[PDB]
């Protein structure tokens, strides 16, 4: 039981470190959208 | 009996998009165009004012 404990306890460390990390990837794209919008807009002053 | 355009000939093609090489950023086919100029830079009061370099392209 004991061994079950700890190995259940490094599992569950373990899982918790990776759903954070999921949560991570998966919750720079505005940055980089804005960005575009902005260069869109800024070529299309210009060029007009 | 008009200004005939100057789909043919580069030097003219330039120069009617550059409007007779007075459009200095822009070209246009369009005679409406409202002319704009590129925005300022949101770096300009953070990185200054640079020179831009035409594109090699």
């Amino acid at each position: 039981i004991v061994n079950l404990q700890v190995e259940m306890i490094k599992q569950f460390h373990m899982q918790l470190n990776e759903m954070h990390s999921l949560l991570e990837r998966y919750s720079e794209g505005l940055v980089a959208e804005i960005e575009r919008l902005r260069e869109e807009n800024k070529r299309l002053r210009a060029h007009f | 009996f008009s200004f005939g355009d100057p789909c043919g000939d580069r030097f003219e093609r330039d120069t009617r998009v550059s409007l007779f090489g007075a459009l200095v950023h822009s070209r246009t086919y369009d005679m409406d165009v409202r002319l704009g100029l590129p925005p300022v830079p949101d770096n300009a009061d953070l990185s200054g004012l640079a020179i831009k370099v035409p594109p090699s392209v």
